[PDB]
């Protein structure tokens, strides 16, 4: 459910 | 200083009219080698590289490198005006403008000004692109998010909401999922918004690989031609 | 605990979308018979009834009679996923749950709620599909009811607004009356919104049969496949 | 008191839709010659010129000579029912009113009542239908208005806006450009949206003339079947 | 034109 | 720019 970013990969 | 060909411009509209759908702005690098556009949208979610070699284009004449931007809205409308069978030439003069002809009956010219510019998978999947462009419309219907699950030799996309489920199940059997290879068990979610733009015509013939990891994003790739290929990054949910 | 399976689902799809256009709701009788669907739209203007049998199903496998309820909304749309040479399978568990599966390049499962339940005719008529659609639609420009006129040996639809009037005769030469049968003269008018919903997706090649009675509800029936039926009760105006 | 029929009435509607599209009422002239319609638009910009002779109807039965006046909304809304091999009926009787039939699986008629009533070219041009068709739309693309420009051997249609340009040469090497005819270099500019409604509907094989003079009204022109024709005059900018 | 119910019949 | 009438022609 909770949308992250593709920054932290 | 280039000028580039290429036969069958509805289909050129086409893959510019997929990345035009998910971000506002984009670079085009321009090389001898070819023609690069790499991207990301507004809240960072998703990455597009787009790979167009020379191969792919009827005339490539490149004099070094450069980096055109332009407002993919109106890049999106003048490409969709190319017929299917027309034949589109674009050109890169010293003024800060990109000329886009089309030729079939007459030819027409538009001159669009420049703008300013600016991983460990366990699972990888092949599959027809018809049955992901199904199972992502079929999600669509009862939940904002989509779950991809892949143990050895059989590969789920699933998607549940308050009252209704889907789920599409393919193994080796299954006639659409060419292959698979999952070094161990895999899941991971995705927002639908996002996999419907991405998959958004994709015909039956069509071998699209998505590389995926438990909890990590998705990497979706189909080729544009032979040579040039597309390739989608898109982060996960939870 | 039943397992029902019907061949063309794009066209099971369909027969539900009419269906769907007038109730919320619906009941579906399951037997060893057939399906069955006995519905009133909110304002207990128009009666559905669908009979689908057994011989129309590829596999039909039910245990004893049982009585799914569902949301025609949810149920439409999953039945709209289905392409047209596509094979659908209806399936019911223990659990309160449709499962709806559509198999082609790859098998998609979908599991929706289940949620609860709940003439003196002169003149009959046969028709093809596509007359009575078009008079239907001609009517609509002019009126928001129109009237059915039967005499021996001629049909006529007619509405009649404001300024514009249409009129559509039909005798035994008339290419698509197929057949007529009144008993004396009977005169009947019925208001176009519930016609349009009707008539709406009717070949060429369909007999539609009509039975009505002077100031009394009109009769429409047609066929699925050869032993199902579609029977339409409209109570008139005036 | 007259009786005319045309077969091919999809074909009529379409012809009357343009017609429709910039005038809201307009005025038939039947005689035993043909048929006429002549009409400005609201803001007296665009001027319309329809003429039907005999020849083209199946049947052109006319006693004298009358004027029908209609509304061309319910005129354009009755005559898109016809069917493309369909046959077209136009009927008046001492009543006002204008009897239309449409003939195929059944006959159906519809009564609409009457209403009341009411250059020295430098350049000629003759352009396949395609090509205007599609440079006014990508003309569209740009600005509200576009330029025409001959000089001898060589015709342009040009637009600009603020960021972007368009540009479609023709001489008479290319595939679309039939003729050209100009006595002096001749430049005018026309409103894109009465360019649209003029253009809509124009196949690649429409062979379409085109007069203009410096800063002065455009005349179009192009036929229906072979001996009707229509004829638009367009005021310019500027 | 006075729409009726399908219950009187 | 300026739209004129046809009826100065």
């Amino acid at each position: 459910k909770r949308v992250i970013s593709l920054e932290e990969f | 200083p280039f000028e580039i060909v290429f036969e069958g411009a509805k289909e050129f509209a086409q893959l510019i009219e997929t990345a035009s759908r998910l971000i506002d702005e984009a670079a085009f690098k321009v090389t001898e080698e070819g023609i690069s556009m790499r991207a990301m949208d507004p809240s960072r979610v998703v990455l597009i590289d787009l790979n167009l070699p020379a191969s792919i284009f009827s005339k490539y004449e490149v004099d070094g490198e450069e980096t055109i931007g332009v407002n993919m809205d109106h890049l999106k409308k003048v490409l969709k005006r190319g017929k299917a069978k027309e034949t589109l030439i674009l050109r890169k003069g010293e003024e800060n403008f990109l000329e886009i002809s089309l030729q079939g009956t007459a030819t027409r010219t538009f001159k669009l000004p420049l703008i300013d510019v600016e991983l460990p998978f366990t699972a990888k999947v092949v599959i027809l692109g018809d049955v992901i462009k199904e199972a992502v419309k079929d999600a669509s219907l009862v939940s904002d998010s989509m779950k991809f699950i892949a143990k050895e030799n059989e590969f789920t996309m699933r998607a549940e909401g308050e009252t209704q489920e889907v789920e599409v199940k393919l193994t080796l059997e299954d006639e659409g999922l060419l292959d698979i290879e999952v070094q161990e068990e895999t899941k991971s979610a995705y927002g639908i918004s996002y996999l419907s733009d991405m998959v958004k015509g994709l015909g039956k013939a069509d071998e699209v690989t998505i590389k995926f990891g438990n909890e990590m994003p998705m990497q979706m790739e189909y080729y544009i031609r032979d040579e040039g290929r597309l390739i989608f990054l898109l982060a996960p949910r939870v």
